[PDB]
């Protein structure tokens, strides 16, 4: 309800292309962000605390 | 860990790694992703650039 | 008279145990005055209500319950089992039930098909015999009054509370859970001039609540709710009597096997901060200090009266400094706030003579963790300059049955890490001054972050902690890991650490543990001298490694202690005289051809024989035996030893040395010590 | 080498910002400088308008995602045999069924 | 290097958070402990020995003294005696206020008491600031009464067999030792040997005054309902438990008031019984004032402001007690049954009958939203109701569509049960924004034109004119939407009103309604019989049947018509009469019986209603403010003309869905044979067994209380619009800022807190704001601009008047709570008199008025002396005067000049000839006794005062005293250095109490003013001198009334 | 700086947050005005230069 979350599978049908078409066509332009050792990063010292005290 | 390629290398190791095999992992790493994204668009970035353009 | 107390009660546990003398009750010679009331399986039925419905009217529900009349529960199948539990057996239905049914009931024939029957089961409703029925829907109100007025009260089903449930059919019938604990076979108390129960009640005027012990202060935490609902609602119309008042009930006109050795009774200390610079008396602040063991009280002679806490020498004496760390905290009694004591003589705020006034709070409290589930290494973290050394002393000058609980062999400072390092963490985290910009030397950049008031501003230090960070990340970790792997090899250590957040990182395996005391640590670091690069430098570093701690609560230092001596000193009043070689027992790893040690065991005769009859061979671990004066290495594969093993009864050492007496093998440890 | 890394936050959260225990977790105040304010606000939100719906409640959707982590591959019951096993409590074998018992079936079986 | 500094870092003792617990105060809130008895002794002042005696002695034999016999004696037998303030000192109570105030003996010091508050920056534990003297005594007056609310038990008496009295009958006191208690409380009993003061003293009274003297016995066998005894006891505790017990007696109330209270609550459906038989004076304190109903509801509504989250779980909590004691119930099949019989073709794609049932959805939470709807309906003041904006259609909808056609027919259905008062506009502006094209009316403006969505017509100035004048609707361009606003306008439900609750004892808490009154937006027709069956002839199903023929007259239209199959018309038209005709019980409940349980729901809530009347379509009586008030402006006093623009708006809108709402009204149904006054006495009987609301009125007068003692109490420090007396003007304090009042106020909230055992919010949120000029008041406005306020009565406060007659006895009686008064004069004395420091010959006093002396303030220079001249200090005349004379000081010059000041001047106060009179006001002071037969000085003490003295705090004055002697003594020289300008010499008790007289030193006998009752025989025995004098001895009455539950005495038939 | 090291006057944010008393408004509608009036606010910053 409160953003633009995608799920898919490993098929290649499952995906968007329409999405990637139009960020790829000029002049609209795209950045890609990946976030490293997203699950080392996750820790109780700032994540797990705040988001399990809020829940 | 009980590798078989290996004999004797077994034993017990403690980790604070957010575990990949549960059911919400993906889930919630697509949230918090979401929710730093916007709290940098929204309030750190214009309270630490000045530069016209960029804002 | 019914009298409610703050505790569980049971017939025969209460009556082995003194629970009256627990909270402080004079003795009352013969006990057949006095009768204790069972409410365990009340409170097991209580859990069982929340699960349904909320706690506010169950509680007010069960307060309108009378203690002192029986009355019980009698608990019916659904009805179409009740039809074939009365097809059979056929004297089983009773003068209420409908002339036509019972004829037809005693058809002994195929009813099935014959449709009478039929329309006559869907007419019938068990509410036309049984005229008071639960129905699973009835308020905890109507289950209490229909409790309190009469003796047998019908049910349908079995989520219900205040007293035994009784079937009233053979168990096939009956579909539902095997609560046996609240349900009984099918088939089938005079009360004292005291009754003493948990839970308080209003129905009669002869009902009395004991006081004394602070609503705060109760340990179980069911118990806890329900005194505080009670109070909070009913509170104008409760009877209040003190322990004296309790004592001097029972006494007005005659006055004129297996024991737990992890609880404990703890006492609320009140005292005074008194100055007598002059030959006059000045009265300067009000403490009450939380949480003492009467023991130690006991053992270290303290009476109502006048003490001086300093020798002569300037600092806090060792048996106060104990005190105070068994204790859990002091409280400003004018002020409700945690008081934090000045270590130092600098003029403000010195305490150098207190005066002892009394003991208010008294009740019986279980020094188990509760985490401490199965047997590894411990790792404590508590900040710098918290009297580690004279900790350290006072622990390895302790034995009680020539056990030595504690040596100083076993156990490891924070600051070994850092020593093992080349060049050791102190003496490089002093070249920050070269990194950052702008100043040059070590005292610059502590006159730099450090404010006059000697208090850090907060956009200096989060430099100071950004230029930090690193260092502590990439060459402490694992130089701490090494050094806690190798460690967990060589034996069970007890491990101290200045922040949570290092042990973390470098993979620390065992039981962990936060501690503070309440004291001020950072007027030690400025006092002490002997300092590396300046007791600036350390406060500097005692903020950093704060920074670097994460978040998380601090438990009070006296947690650790309470288990570490009560236990021992409790079993050594039961076995003092008894002989060792029978109260003795040890086990280790066992090798065939040898026996290296794991735990060392105190317990009584009885204990230590069924203490024999244990499959501890289920455990394995891998041996490696080296040449000095002999020592042994030990590796565990599998689970570690569930402490329940050793069991509440018998204490036992908490720490070891694989020392063999003064090659790589497969062990299996044996209880091979005993008689 | 995957699971000895750790983060490295250089701006942490200040300790004078979490107030007592409840339970075991403590309440992160609203006067804090650092930015998990709006992170809190988020989820707090997000918990609140799932708590407020009728189909969360539905007993059958309980059951849905009950038999959700219901699965036919392993989940290391092994570990839970011998806590149970500490613990003391016992549990059925199912001696003779020709099923592995390495599953998650089996262990809620158990 | 010693800095000593860090170790100040202040921590704050009062800390504020983001609040969420005020729905859980709301929804329940803690009692106060208000009855508590005591068994001891009803006094607060003891009498303590300061310097022991002389026995035995070189001049009279040790055989005469009784202590040589050890017969026991009332006062203390020594030198030297003094009262001490000491609250609670003999007593036996069974709950513990935690208020309690001790001092010690004057040879000690206590200057922790006056520190308490705002001493916060005094760096000495000596020392204390002069400034605050007056805000420590007020709390410390507070913390006595506060401590010293209690109430006397009567617990049992003997006879004496002993010829020391008449057989009196003698108290017995509950406790460990009871020998020191019987001689302590009767001091005429004691026998008189030898000519000793105590012994002269107890001979010189009445005999006939001891023990119990009057009894009410009422029962044979059963316990006196009260007596009266003499014994030791002070007047001041005496009056104020007087005091106590009386506001509790206002309050008592009796089991039959009770029962009919109860009755008229529950409307017929339960029965109570009383007791008829004599009995034992219980006592039940719950009846209150509808001032302090209205003051507490004020204070909820300020509480609950703008936040829906804190009002939703109430609304939650009555929907799940209607669900409990409602007998509709939800039909499962009704529609789909009612549905599977319209006659259609196969051959074609709409079907009216499966676009119906997809659009409905029936499902059984459904009622939970229709449970809360009910429930909205008694806080329209605060809580109002709408249409979630989802369930509109996301574009506006077209006429040409069944799916808009269905959605229409839901919210018509779902918006005439919603308390927004512009749900008929947004009624027709779905019509109208669906047939926007198709048919056109005439707009007011640009913005708001026809096809603005229906939800954003949300106040009255947007109401359109076409829908207030209907002539503006052509009825041939548009007769489908002149016939809706015609429906609209002749078929809304019309309001109407209900009595509900038994004010007799709950009083009444209604602010803008008159009371015992409930409001119904729907009409209300009382049933007549208890067996019922279907009707129509309601309202509700009326406007049913009128939306559905105007859905029929809208698809037979000639101009709609020709774009359907015959097949579906007719297929629409047999579904719509379906609908209309439709056996739904849910309209005639909400028109007989759904009132009733609202009415005997609502005296028993947390949360009382709050309601504002229901207008049904005059716009110009729609409320569109609601505001309340907590200070006041500039110089205004009178709230009246300050509530306009001194207050703050209430009220939040809550979000409900239509298709519940409508499936609700659909779908419902009775039991199969139901009797409306079994199944009611059967389900209300449980709900009348609760005693929350007479916890929660206890809880109202307590907050008032509290409330008017706030206010009294920083009346005293500040500048505040209320008529109130002042009798600590003359004790030095500082100029007071909102700061002050608030750090003050804090104080007095924490304080009667801890006092009454209370851990929720008290006064909390009035300490938001400026607390020098509080008023509580209400209003709300039409869009007229009508303005309706209410000011609540301000009730008495038993609490504040007790603390003004403390603060009425401390003006007299400061010298015993360790006050002086007055103004200190330092200078040499050498004499080998003995006349007390505290009572000094005028001759050494000057003041203003005496001739030479010299006056200094604020502009002070020092002149240095050259060559053998003196030096001088210029005088506010203009004059250059030498360092010597009699000079005048304000403490205020010395304390911003100390260092200098004590260089220039302490060898010439020592040696030379200056005397300094320092003005102070009060201050604490310090004895220091010493034998007058021996050589004495107190220049150390005199020196250390005045080096100690310091910008910010200053110490206790000290004093050097002679030991009162009783034989001959020879005499030695002594040299004292600071006197009192006054008597402060109120604090003793006796000297030499039990030697026949006092040679030598002060002398003082035992004050038989103390003792009016036993020493002047021509008295009444109930006689105070308050407050002047404390009187020791006083008559007292001890009650033993019960204070049992409610359900002990009121039983229901089950 | 020397301005604000000797004036007595001390800027404490609290005061703000304690009179709105608002972690969520509501919990229903997105808008909440007392919210997105403490959002632009950010009392929590301490930087008063």
């Amino acid at each position: 309800h409160m953003n633009l979350s995608t799920t898919s599978g490993s098929a290649v049908i499952e995906k968007v292309i329409p999405l990637g078409v139009y960020a790829s066509s000029p002049p609209n332009q795209s950045i890609n962000i990946d976030i490293s050792a997203c699950d080392a990063s996750i820790t109780w010292d700032f994540f797990l605390s705040v988001i399990m005290a809020a829940i | 860990v009980n590798d078989s390629f290996s004999p004797g290398n077994d034993f017990t190791h403690m980790t604070t790694t957010f575990p990949s095999g549960s059911t919400a992992t993906s889930t919630e790493h697509t949230a918090n992703n979401s929710t730093m994204m916007e709290t940098f668009l929204t309030v750190w970035g214009p309270e630490h650039t000045d530069d016209p353009d960029v804002l | 008279a019914y009298i409610a107390v703050p505790a569980v009660v049971d017939s025969r546990s209460s009556e082995a145990i003194g629970l009256l003398e627990s909270f402080g009750v004079d003795a009352g010679a013969d006990a057949n005055d006095v009768s204790y009331q069972d409410h365990d399986y009340v409170l097991d039925q209580l859990q069982y209500m929340l699960d349904g419905y909320e706690a506010g009217d169950v509680i007010d529900a069960l307060v309108h319950k009378n203690w002192l009349h029986h009355s019980v529960y009698c608990l019916l199948p659904p009805k179409s089992q009740l039809l074939e539990y009365w097809k059979s057996n056929p004297s089983a239905i009773p003068d209420n039930v409908d002339r036509r049914l019972r004829k037809r009931l005693m058809l002994k024939k195929d009813l099935r098909k014959d449709d009478e029957y039929n329309q006559l089961a869907r007419a019938f409703k068990i509410s036309d015999v049984y005229a008071p029925l639960i129905s699973s829907t009835t308020s905890p109100m109507t289950m209490i009054q229909n409790l309190n007025q009469g003796e047998i009260v019908y049910t349908t089903t079995d989520r219900v509370i205040g007293a035994r449930i009784l079937l009233y059919a053979p168990r096939k019938y009956y579909a539902s859970t095997l609560s046996f604990t609240m349900t009984k076979c099918i088939i089938p108390v005079p009360h004292s001039r005291f009754n003493v129960g948990t839970f308080p009640s209003i129905a009669t005027p002869k009902c009395f609540v004991m006081s004394g012990v602070d609503i705060e202060s109760i340990p179980n935490e069911f118990i806890k709710l329900f005194y505080q609902r009670v109070k909070s609602v009913h509170a104008n119309i409760l009877n209040d009597i003190s322990p004296q008042i309790v004592s001097d009930m029972i006494n007005r006109k005659r006055l004129r096997s297996h024991v737990d050795v992890y609880k404990v009774d703890v006492v609320d200390m009140l005292f005074e901060v008194v100055d007598v610079a002059d030959g006059l008396r000045n009265v300067s602040r009000k403490l009450t200090m939380h949480t003492v063991p009467v023991c130690i009280l006991e053992m270290l002679g303290i009476e109502i009266a006048d003490y001086c806490i300093r020798q002569e020498d300037g600092m806090l004496t060792d048996w106060f400094l104990l005190l105070t760390m068994l204790s859990d905290g002091l409280t400003d009694r004018r002020t409700h706030c945690q008081y934090l004591i000045n270590p130092s003589s600098v003029p403000p705020d010195v305490i150098l003579n207190i005066s002892i006034t009394g003991f208010i709070n008294r009740h019986t409290i279980d020094v188990m963790p509760d985490i401490y589930d199965f047997v590894k290494p411990i790792g404590a973290v508590l900040p710098k300059g918290s009297f580690k050394s004279t900790i350290m002393r006072v622990l390895d000058s302790i034995s009680i049955l020539g056990i030595q609980i504690m040596p100083r062999a076993h156990v490891v400072d924070s600051d070994e890490v850092g020593e093992q390092m080349e060049p050791t963490f102190e003496q490089a985290v002093m070249e920050i001054y070269k990194g950052i910009a702008g100043v040059d030397s070590l005292d610059d950049l502590i006159k730099w972050v450090l404010n006059s008031d000697l208090i850090p501003h907060d956009d200096r230090l989060g430099q100071l902690f950004q230029a930090f960070l690193p260092l502590a990340k990439d060459l402490l970790a694992p130089m701490a890991r090494k050094f806690y792997d190798n460690s967990m090899s060589e034996g069970r250590l007890l491990t101290f650490a200045h922040a949570d957040s290092e042990l973390l990182n470098a993979n620390y395996f065992g039981h962990l543990l936060r501690l503070k005391i309440p004291y001020i640590t950072e007027v030690n670091l400025m006092i002490r001298k002997n300092r590396e690069g300046g007791e600036l430098f350390q406060l500097v570093l005692s903020y950093l490694y704060k920074m670097y701690a994460t978040s998380a609560q601090p438990k009070w230092f006296g947690s650790l202690l309470r288990l570490l001596i009560c236990p021992w000193l409790h079993m050594e009043k039961l076995i003092g005289e008894a002989d060792p070689a029978s109260t003795s027992a040890e086990i280790g790893w066992h090798i065939p051809r040898g026996f290296i040690p794991y735990v060392s065991i105190r317990a009584p005769r009885l204990v230590i024989e069924e203490l024999m009859e244990k499959n501890w061979g289920q455990y394995h671990a891998q041996v490696i035996v080296t040449d000095q004066l002999v020592s042994a290495k030990a590796v565990i594969k599998g689970n570690h030893l569930p402490v329940k093993l050793v069991s509440r009864f018998a204490c036992f050492t908490l720490t070891a040395k694989y020392e063999m007496r003064l090659a790589a093998y497969s062990a299996r440890l044996a209880f091979r010590s005993d008689l | 080498q995957e699971y000895t890394q750790s983060p490295e936050i250089k701006v942490p959260i200040p300790q004078k910002d979490w107030t007592g225990p409840i339970g075991e977790i403590r309440i992160l105040k609203d006067t804090t400088s650092s930015i998990a304010r709006y992170l809190y606000r988020t989820w707090y939100l997000a918990a609140a308008r799932m708590a407020a719906q009728p189909r969360t409640w539905d007993p059958l959707f309980q059951a849905i995602m009950r038999s959700q982590y219901v699965t036919a591959r392993g989940g290391s019951g092994a570990a839970l045999r011998e806590s149970l096993y500490a613990i003391n409590v016992s549990l059925p074998d199912f001696k003779g069924l020709p099923v592995k018992a390495a599953t998650k079936i089996f262990q809620a079986a158990q | 290097e010693f800095i000593s500094s860090w170790q100040n870092h202040p921590i704050v003792q009062v800390s504020a958070d983001v609040e969420n617990k005020k729905t859980a105060q709301l929804l329940h809130a803690d009692t106060p402990r208000l009855v508590t008895w005591d068994a001891g002794l009803c006094t607060s002042f003891k009498i303590v020995p300061i310097v022991p005696a002389q026995v035995p002695q070189d001049v009279l034999a040790y055989t005469f003294f009784t202590s040589s016999y050890a017969i026991q004696s009332p006062f203390p037998e020594a030198a030297v005696s003094r009262i001490v303030v000491h609250t609670r000192w003999a007593s036996n109570v069974d709950f513990d206020r935690d208020s309690s105030v001790i001092m010690a003996p004057p040879t000690e010091n206590n200057i922790h008491l006056f520190k308490q508050l705002l001493n916060t920056e005094t760096l000495s534990v000596r020392g204390a600031n002069p400034l605050m003297f007056r805000a420590n005594v007020l709390h410390m007056l507070l913390e006595f009464v506060l401590d010293n609310l209690y109430l006397n038990r009567h617990t049992g008496f003997s006879q004496d067999h002993t010829p020391f009295t008449e057989g009196a009958n003698l108290r017995s006191l509950p406790g460990p030792d009871a020998e020191k208690w019987y001689s302590i409380m009767y001091p005429t009993r004691m026998g008189t040997p030898n000519v000793s003061k105590i012994c002269n003293f107890v001979a010189s009274c009445v005999r006939n005054r001891v023990g119990r003297f009057d009894r009410a016995q009422m029962m044979n066998g059963a316990m006196s309902e009260w007596v009266d005894v003499f014994e030791t006891s002070d007047a001041l505790t005496v009056s104020i438990r007087g005091r106590w017990m009386a506001r509790l007696a206002r309050m008592n109330i009796n089991p039959t008031e009770i029962e009919w209270a109860l009755t008229e609550c529950a409307q017929g459906y339960v029965t109570v019984t009383s007791p008829y038989a004599p009995s034992v004076n219980r006592l039940m304190p719950y009846r209150i004032s509808n001032a302090e109903r209205q003051i507490s509801q004020i204070i909820r509504i300020m509480n609950i402001g703008n936040n829906a989250t804190v009002i939703q779980p109430v609304l939650q909590d009555i929907s799940v007690l209607l669900q409990r004691i409602s007998p509709l119930q939800i039909d499962p099949t009704i529609i789909s049954n009612t549905m599977s019989t319209v006659s259609e073709s196969t051959t074609q794609t709409l079907s009216p009958a499966s676009s119906i049932l997809g659009k409905l959805r029936p499902s059984n939470s459904d009622f939970s939203s229709f449970r809360v709807a009910l429930a909205g309906w008694l806080y329209n003041g605060v809580v109002t109701t709408v249409i979630d904006d989802s369930s509109y259609p996301k574009d506006g909808g077209s006429v040409t569509s069944l799916e808009n056609l269905w959605d229409f027919f839901i919210l018509a259905l779902a918006l005439p049960l919603t308390t927004d008062p512009c749900a008929p506009v947004k009624a027709f502006m779905t019509l109208a924004n669906m047939m926007v094209g198709f048919e056109t009316i005439p707009m007011d403006n640009q913005i708001y034109t026809q096809s603005r969505r229906a939800s954003a017509f949300s106040t009255p100035h947007t109401w359109p004119r076409c829908f207030m004048n209907i002539q503006l609707i052509s009825p041939i361009d548009a007769p489908i939407l002149r016939q809706w606003a015609e429906i609209i306008h002749r078929y809304w439900p019309n309001p109407s009103q209900i009595r509900y609750g038994a004010p007799n004892v709950f009083g009444s808490a209604n602010l803008f309604t008159p009371p015992e009154v409930l409001l119904l937006p729907i009409d209300h027709q009382p049933a007549n019989v208890t067996t019922p069956t279907l009707d129509f002839t309601n309202e509700l199903t009326n406007w049913r049947a009128r939306v559905c023929e105007l859905m029929k007259n809208l698809v037979d239209n000639q101009r709609y018509q020709p774009g359907w199959t015959q097949s579906l018309v007719s297929s629409m038209r047999g579904t719509l009469d379906k609908l209309k005709l439709i056996k739904s019980m849910t309209p005639m409940y909400l028109q007989q019986l759904a009132p009733v349980e609202l009415a005997v729901i609502a005296p028993m809530l947390p949360f009382p209603p709050f309601q504002v009347p229901y207008v049904r379509l005059d716009r110009d009586r729609v409320p569109t403010m609601v505001g309340v008030t907590r200070q006041s402006r500039d110089t205004i006093t009178q709230p009246a003309l300050s509530l306009s623009t001194t207050n703050t708006t209430v009220g939040v809108p809550l979000a409900l869905d239509a298709r519940a709402i409508t499936v609700a009204l659909l779908s419902g149904k009775y039991p199969p044979d139901l009797v409306t006054n079994v199944w009611y006495a059967d389900a209300i009987y449980p709900m009348y067994a609760d005693t929350e609301v007479f916890s929660n009125l206890q809880r109202d007068m307590i907050t008032c209380e509290a409330v008017q003692t706030l206010v009294t109490l920083v009346a005293q420090i500040s500048e505040t619009q209320y008529p109130v007396d002042r009798y600590l003007d003359w004790i030095p304090s500082l100029r007071a800022s909102a700061a002050t009042a608030a750090t003050f106020a804090e104080w007095v909230n924490t304080s009667m807190k801890t006092a009454f055992d209370l851990s929720d919010m008290l006064l909390e949120p009035l300490l938001s704001g400026d607390p020098r000029m509080t008023q509580l008041a209400i209003q709300y406005q039409q869009y007229n601009g009508r303005t309706f306020n209410i000011i609540p009565e301000m009730p008495g406060s038993v609490i504040a008047d007790c603390v003004q007659l403390t603060a009425e006895v401390f003006n007299h009686e400061y010298n015993l709570f360790g006050i002086a008064r007055g103004d200190i004069i330092i200078g040499r004395v050498q004499s080998t008199h003995l006349w007390s420091p505290l009572a000094p010959p005028p001759d050494l006093v000057f003041d203003r008025d005496t001739p030479g002396v010299h006056i200094f303030g604020r502009d002070c220079r020092i002149s240095f002396g050259m060559n053998g001249a003196a030096p001088m200090i210029r005088d506010e005349t203009g004059l250059m005067v030498p360092f010597e004379g009699n000079w005048i000081f304000p403490l205020a010059l010395w304390q911003m000049n100390t260092r200098y000041f004590n260089q220039q001047f302490d060898a010439w106060i020592k040696t030379g000839e200056l005397r300094i009179r320092i003005e102070m006001g009060a201050y604490p002071y310090m004895l220091h006794y010493y034998d007058p037969r021996q050589y004495a000085n107190a220049w150390n003490l005199t020196s250390a005062w005045l080096e100690e003295i310091t910008p910010t705090s200053i110490p206790s004055v000290p004093f050097m005293v002679p030991i009162s002697s009783d034989h001959d003594i020879s005499s030695a020289p002594a040299v004292q250095y600071i006197i009192s300008t006054e008597y402060n010499d109120r604090s003793l008790f006796c000297t030499n109490s039990s030697s026949p007289q006092t040679i030598a030193g002060p002398d003082k006998h035992i004050p038989v003013e103390r003792y009016n009752i036993l020493t002047n025989p021509d008295a009444p025995p109930t006689q105070i001198q308050l407050p002047e004098v404390v009187d020791l001895y006083n008559v007292v009455t001890r009650y033993a009334y019960e204070t049992p539950p409610i359900t002990a005495v009121v039983m229901g038939v089950p």
